[PDB]
């Protein structure tokens, strides 16, 4: 609309080409920076596995 | 001119006034027309939001409202 600003987040793991791990749409910077957070945090959590 | 501006801001306020005394909206210190409504952004967070009055027709409007939060200003107005 011009204005308002739509953050669409596609984060596909390791596992398959096409099985994507999550897909979401955002509205509000503050929980993309959550979920980003939350994503980091499950990399990381990966790695340590 | 000035006369309808007095009647619009003393009707505005005295809305406010008995909005304030329902408390619901907090008081805003900085702003004087602008109501503060208390709502949980996330499970921690709880966060201030503004909410103006427009001086010309009188429906209720927030600063940045998501698509729910214009719907809910909507059914508000």
């Amino acid at each position: 609309n011009y204005c308002n600003a739509l953050i669409h987040i596609k984060f596909s793991a390791g596992t398959e080409a096409n099985a994507v791990s999550f897909d979401t749409t955002f509205s509000d910077f503050k929980e993309v920076e959550d979920f980003l957070h939350f994503i980091v945090a499950e990399y990381i959590q990966q790695k340590k596995v | 001119e000035g006369i309808l501006d007095e009647i619009m801001f003393n009707h505005a306020r005295i809305i406010r006034s008995e909005l304030l005394a329902r408390d619901i909206f907090q008081e805003d210190e900085e702003n004087s027309d602008v109501l503060l409504f208390q709502l949980p952004t996330t499970c921690v967070s709880m966060a201030p939001i503004q909410l103006k009055i427009d001086l010309l027709s009188g429906q209720f409007y927030f600063r940045n409202p998501t698509p729910l939060l214009s719907n809910y200003a909507s059914k508000i107005n």
